[PDB]
């Protein structure tokens, strides 16, 4: 039996409070959705 | 930052006559053995010639090197970097591309 | 440090290395 | 020598430009003497 | 690029509350994994 | 209208995993249980073993690797391993068309009784589905059609099935062309007499256009103890030629007049093997020795001898297809082989033949970095 | 190496002088094998004249000579013969100067074992050795079957008899670092004496583990990377690839603050203490500064040896963990040492052709005055292994075989890489090993081409 | 993915054009 | 080896011990072994034998001989190559099977499992 | 061109558990009280 | 090619002579040393014999 409690936020959190209610223990978070992303760019041949 | 630099394995040239001349210098030595062996030469002799083939040949090749990247390849990483100042010594150089 | 300024002041190509045949048989920026 | 000697120096070193120099032969943008690259036109690719 | 991947938030587990355990290094019976484990797993849960 | 330009090949025979033919006895033993101990014996080999062969499977998977097209003849069962093993050569690109299939037989097994009459007698009830395969049907007409070389060994001789379809397919080869290599490559029961030998090896042997034996199995068969006694033969006074002044090992060449016995008249070449180190050969107008070397100790944790032999048999397939003038030139002859001794310098560096059996690159290379520019 | 009968050292060597078996390996006494000729080269080299003329480097009478080799009477077989332990886990040792190889033997002694730990993707085989024999693992000492795992126990069910092994749960070593053990072996499974059972920290599969693989790019950056500092990615920080545990004991014998303390006044486990925190009740034992962890655990224990029953010895262990900071020490294997300046977030760090962003930057004037190309031989090849999933395990000294033989291995390979997974920058055949990137804050590439690895 | 594992030799099919499709 | 377990499970017998366990009862399967120093095949069977041994406790025997020293058994009991291997059955109605070459070991199962 | 040395003898699968019982290992390690219990040099409790 | 000083000429005329082989030694340094040190080498035997 576990409790759990949920976020939305942006970047990552610091798990700042190390002090906690009895039971409760901290995650760091990484909130960021997109894994990866590139682009590339080419010519069309428009001449002038 | 925008420029640059890095170093390679390719990178690292070797002057384009080395192997002619550890080739002539192997055989000069291979000659002298079969004659200490004869008779025709003596043991302070034989110990000579190898001290300074081989110094020679390493010589040449260090005095050599400039030439080669200042002519042939002008903006080798390698060269960049000594040249400049920044960093590496002639003597460090040749341990890394030559012999 | 070193490194970028000599990169900055080393130069250009200047005559079989810019120009593959001879300029006989035949730069361009002008800045105020 | 009367009889040929070995060496770990008989084949010639593998390389960059002496595969660029064949290809470019083939096509018709460079001439050279010879079937086989030698070791001053290598060093004048090396330049141009 | 700079937007996908910096500027687009998520939603994530922030804390958990297990009973009685004395520490998050300590070991639970009929678990295979330790209480740090556990934590370790969650913190890799999707949600939308 | 013509065939695929590399020439193709056929091999006969049954196909098994590691199996090493000959065995015989050999005065130098390591411990019982301890295998940690037994790669001792890979660097300094018995002598029977210094390059040994293998099954006719083997030698495919070479030829193929060295560049050349290559066909097996055999049948093997619906069995797992029998499927894993036409995998394992389609994988390899070896031609599999000529293998046939059977349910009712299964492959690797064969049934035997065992009786005790005061004697340990063992009888063979049914047998293995690679040594049963029938003239019938079993055999593909077409690939005999294309096919330049003919491949077998001597363990199809140990069957008497196999042994009535391996005349049928050496009859038909010939006709369309072929030329028949035989590669003795001895079993242990064969090892028993010269004579018993002999005359069952006999009509295969006369059918044949070319032919390897290693050098225990050629003085097997002629004069054993006479070859024996030579090579201990230490001169009391005086030396005769410098050579004898070194101590150094016998590399015998075996002159024409000795092998007389065992020639015939289609015989075109004749190949007899040391290991890697020599390779003599003899012609219908001609006779010597290619020089070679082995060093099985430049990775000592990691040196097998099990494909070597293969390998040099398929060098030689390789070159004598592509090359046709190594029947009637002594010198295009010999500097063709030393291509076949690089391949099996290379097959004793990898354990299990299978895994490293050599690239034509490779083998090259290694011919150009171990022999001076003019022998290549 | 071994000792010998009186207090002598000796040297394994192979006979190749004829003899009936002939050879055998021998170990030689110091003084013995002056007297006899040993060389180290091979048999690879053939001319019109046969192989025992043929010549090779040998040693005789504290000397080095030229010989053929009819006249040599003893060859050195092994590969690792030569050298120590450390000097034998470095891969591509030959293209090091000596100087660096004392320095890298020094750094892996300093290493810290992480949380989590994976394995090399490029190594030199005696990784397996240097495991069996640390002492961290766990090995059956019977055959059997196993029955019951639990994260305690395991327990192996071999011919009647039943052996319970115990396991290493969190522990405290000399010099504050922990100890884990986790098992590798499913239950019902069959087990042979010397396999092992299960794997403890720093080992991973049964191979010495001290790091961990990522990518990288060798390139100046603004000056972050001067004399020999490091650039690294936040990815580290938050997906906890270099995090370790620490664990320190503080011992004594017998407001806000004493919130803590039990009845009898020892603080309990699970409390969060920070500096001036009183751990056991004037004689009052406090946390120093920089200590904040959670205490694992308490041991009262009672003592004998004194005169008095020994004063009760009460022990407080607290565990700390630890992320990747600025100013932490990071080192490869080939001597190369740097300090941590700066942490940036993803989107400015230098990118690939493929859009992934490099974890770590180093600076490219190093190589030249330390004189280690070893380090370029390794991150290409650990570029290639990554992308064709193999992992390659190579003894030193592989010019024996052939001129330029490492060339010829990671050429090949990261040619491989480009193939079959059709990433072209992989192998570029104008440029090999280096490619083009791009700049995180600007989008604009570098003008030159970099060299980009994983070491 | 059986198929991958399914090679041309085994389903018969005459010389002529076995050897073309090899090609 | 009260304190210390023997590290190999599977042992050398002669040919007339051979011999009189197969005239002699079983009740149990039989695998004999024919194995030479010299084979570079043979280090791997050896391995795979053993792990064999494990799974089996005493619901087999499996044997090992030599070739070296039992040459003629072996050319009797017809034997053509180094790596082979001879199931021999409890029943004394039911055939022996010679495998010939390295099989895997979920081959060896099933022969013991279903065939024998 | 190919190296001469098979690349293969290099290679080993990303998540291989070594074996320790095979050629190129030495033999299993012998706890040191039970080997001189074996050879008799250290006695049991029972037999003092 | 010129060779003023005393010089070692290891040539003979007629000798066809490759790029960059040595063909001459000049030894322009004529210099008494204080460093001279005279050593002693060892010749060592081969064979067993008279
Ligand atoms: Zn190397």
């Amino acid at each position: 039996c576990i409790g759990l409690q949920i976020e939305r936020n942006r970047g990552y959190l610091i798990k700042t409070p190390h002090n906690f209610q009895d039971g409760s223990y901290p995650i760091d978070a990484v909130f960021m959705p997109v894994r990866n992303a590139n682009h590339s760019i080419h010519s069309y041949g428009n001449g002038n | 930052t925008a420029t640059s630099i890095s170093l390679g394995i390719d990178d690292l040239l070797t002057i384009p006559s080395k192997g002619w001349l550890v080739q002539d210098a192997e055989q000069q030595s291979l000659i002298l053995e079969k004659h200490h062996h004869y008779g025709n030469v003596h043991a302070v002799e034989k110990l000579r010639q190898s001290i300074e083939i081989w110094y020679a040949t390493s010589e040449y090749l260090r005095q050599e090197m400039n030439p080669n990247f200042r002519m042939t390849d002008p903006f080798n990483p390698v060269h960049i970097m000594s040249f400049s100042g920044a960093r590496g010594n002639a003597s460090q150089v040749h341990q890394l591309v030559g012999m | 440090m070193l490194i970028g300024l000599y990169v900055l002041t080393s130069g250009n190509h200047r005559g079989i290395c810019v120009n593959r045949y001879n300029p006989c048989n035949r730069k361009e920026p002008f800045f105020s | 020598p009367e009889k040929e000697q070995w060496s770990r120096w008989q084949r010639r070193r593998p390389d960059v430009e002496t595969v660029f120099l064949k290809a470019m032969a083939e096509t018709g943008q460079v001439k050279l003497y010879g079937d086989h690259p030698t070791l001053t036109e290598t060093a004048l690719y090396r330049a141009r | 690029r700079r937007a996908l991947l910096g500027e687009i938030e998520g939603t994530c587990i922030t804390r958990v509350k297990s009973e009685k355990v004395p520490h998050e290094y300590s070991t639970i019976t009929g678990i295979q994994e330790s209480v740090h484990e556990i934590l370790m797993n969650l913190k890799e849960i999707i949600l939308r | 209208f013509p065939y695929p330009n590399p020439p193709l090949v056929i091999c006969f025979g049954a196909a098994q995993k590691e199996f090493v033919p000959t065995v015989r006895v050999s005065h130098e033993q390591m411990h019982q249980d301890k295998y940690s101990e037994w790669k001792m014996l890979q660097w300094n080999p018995p002598e029977f073993v210094r390059a040994p062969g293998g099954p006719p499977s083997n030698v495919a998977i070479s030829h193929v690797r060295l560049g050349g097209r290559a066909a097996f003849m055999g049948k093997v069962g619906n069995d797992e391993f029998g499927q894993e093993m036409v995998l394992l050569m389609n994988k390899e690109k070896v031609q599999t068309r000529a293998v046939k299939f059977d349910d009712s037989m299964r492959t690797g097994c064969t049934h035997m009784k065992i009786k005790f009459e005061d004697g340990k007698m063992k009888v063979e009830k049914v047998k293995e589905p690679a040594e049963d395969s029938l003239s019938s049907s079993e055999l593909n007409l077409d690939v005999l059609k294309e096919a330049r070389i003919f491949h077998f060994n001597s363990e199809v001789l140990t069957s008497s099935s196999m042994r009535s379809t391996l005349f049928k397919a050496i009859s038909l080869s010939k006709k369309f062309g072929g030329l028949v290599f035989f590669d003795l490559n001895l079993p242990l029961p064969l090892w028993r007499s010269r004579d018993e030998t002999r005359n069952l090896i006999k009509e295969a042997w006369e059918q044949a256009n070319i032919i390897e034996v290693s050098r225990q199995e050629l003085e097997f068969l002629l004069d054993e103890e006479h070859y024996e006694r030579k090579r201990n033969y230490r001169p009391q006074y005086f030396a005769e030629n410098f050579e004898q002044t070194k101590q150094r090992r016998d590399y015998y060449h075996y002159t024409p007049a000795e092998i007389a016995p065992l020639w015939h008249d289609g015989l075109k070449l004749l190949f007899v093997t040391d290991g890697t180190l020599r390779l003599h050969y003899y012609s219908p107008s001609f006779d010597g020795v290619v020089v070679g070397t082995e060093d099985v100790l430049i990775t000592p944790f990691t040196c097998d001898r099990t494909g070597s032999g293969d390998a040099v048999v398929a060098g030689i397939m390789r070159k004598l297809t592509t090359q046709p003038e190594m029947y009637h030139d002594q010198d295009v002859l010999e500097r063709q082989l030393r291509f076949a001794i690089a391949a099996g310098i290379i097959s004793q560096w990898t354990i299990g033949a299978v895994r490293g059996f050599p690239t034509e690159s490779a083998t090259q290379n290694l011919k150009e970095q171990v022999y001076v520019p003019s022998m290549w | 190496a071994r000792i010998g009968h009186w207090g002598s050292l000796e040297s394994p060597f192979y006979e190749i002088s004829e003899r009936s078996t002939g050879v055998r390996m021998l170990y030689l006494s110091p003084g013995r094998d002056e007297y006899y000729m040993v060389a180290a080269g091979n048999s690879l080299a053939l001319n019109q004249d046969i192989q025992e003329e043929q010549v090779v480097p040998a040693r005789y009478r504290q000397e080095f000579l030229t010989i053929a080799w009819e006249q040599v009477h003893l060859r050195s077989i092994f590969p690792f013969q030569y050298f120590s332990i450390g000097a034998s886990l470095i891969p591509f040792i030959e293209h090091n100067d000596a100087n660096r190889a004392l320095m890298s033997s020094n750094m892996q002694r300093q290493a810290v074992p992480l949380s989590r730990s994976e394995k090399c993707i490029v190594g030199t085989g005696l990784e397996r050795q240097a495991a069996l024999d640390s002492g961290a693992l766990a090995i059956a000492e019977r055959e059997g079957r196993v029955v019951y795992t639990n994260t305690d126990k395991i327990l192996l069910a071999g011919n009647g008899d039943i052996l319970s092994i115990p396991l290493v749960i969190y522990q405290r070593s000399n010099k504050n670092t922990c100890m884990h053990q986790k098992l590798q072996v499913p239950r019902g499974k069959c087990i042979k004496k010397g396999q092992i059972l299960a794997d403890g920290a720093a080992t991973v599969g049964g191979e010495l583990a001290l790091g961990k693989n990522v990518l990288v790019a060798y390139m100046p950056w603004e000056g972050y990377n001067s004399e020999d500092a490091v650039l690294i990615s936040e990815r580290l920080v938050y997906e906890d690839i270099y995090t370790s545990f620490h664990i320190r004991k503080y011992e004594i014998q017998t407001a806000h603050l004493l919130r803590n303390l039990d009845k009898n006044g020892i603080v309990m486990l699970g409390s969060w203490v920070e500096t001036g925190d009183i751990l056991v009740g004037e004689t009052c034992l406090k946390l120093p500064i920089g200590g904040r962890g959670r205490v694992i655990d308490v041991r009262w224990i009672q003592k004998r040896g004194g005169s008095s029953y020994n004063p009760e010895t009460i022990r407080v262990y607290i565990l700390q963990k630890r992320e990747i900071k600025v100013g932490d020490k990071v080192a490869g294997r080939h001597g190369n040492k740097g300090i941590i300046s700066k942490i940036l977030p993803r989107q400015d760090m230098p990118y690939l052709q493929d859009g992934r962003s490099v974890d770590m930057v180093f600076n490219p004037l190093g190589v030249p005055s330390r004189m280690n190309v070893g380090q370029i031989f390794e991150c290409s090849l650990g570029l290639a292994g990554s992308l064709l999933d193999r992992h390659y395990r190579i003894a030193p000294f592989d010019e024996r075989y052939e001129q330029e033989a490492s060339r010829k291995l990671v050429f090949s390979e990261l040619y491989e890489a480009s193939k079959q997974t059709a990433n072209p920058w992989v192998f570029e055949p104008e440029y090999p090993g280096k490619s083009r990137i791009f700049d995180g804050r600007t989008g604009n590439p570098f003008e030159q081409p970099v060299i980009i690895g994983k070491p | 993915i059986a198929l991958k594992s399914i090679f041309i030799d085994q389903s018969e099919l005459p010389s002529r054009i076995y050897n073309c499709l090899k090609m | 080896g009260k304190y210390v377990r023997e590290d190999y499970l599977v042992k050398k017998v002669s040919a007339k011990d051979i011999q009189e366990l197969i005239k002699g009862e079983r009740n149990v399967p039989l695998i004999i072994d024919f194995y030479a120093t010299w084979c570079g095949p043979c280090i791997l069977m050896a391995q795979e034998l053993e792990m064999l041994a494990v799974e089996y406790e005493s619901n087999a025997l499996i044997v090992k001989v030599d070739t070296d020293d039992e040459y003629e058994f072996a050319r009797d009991m017809q034997v053509r190559g180094l790596p082979t291997l001879y199931f021999i059955s409890p029943d004394p109605n039911k055939d022996a099977i010679r495998t010939e070459g390295l099989i895997p070991i979920q081959m060896m199962r099933d022969i013991i499992n279903n065939d024998l | 061109g190919d190296p001469v040395y098979p690349t293969i003898n290099y290679i080993q699968d990303p998540d291989e558990v070594i074996d320790y019982r095979g050629p190129d290992f030495h033999e299993p390690t012998p706890n040191m009280l039970a080997y001189l219990k074996e050879h008799g040099k250290i006695i049991s409790r029972e037999e003092l | 090619v010129n060779i003023p000083p005393k010089s070692l000429l290891l040539v003979q005329n007629d000798q066809y002579v490759e790029s960059e082989q040595v063909i001459a030694e000049i030894r322009a340094g004529i210099s008494t040393l204080n460093f001279k040190e005279k050593v002693r080498k060892h010749i060592y035997s081969d064979s067993d014999g008279e």
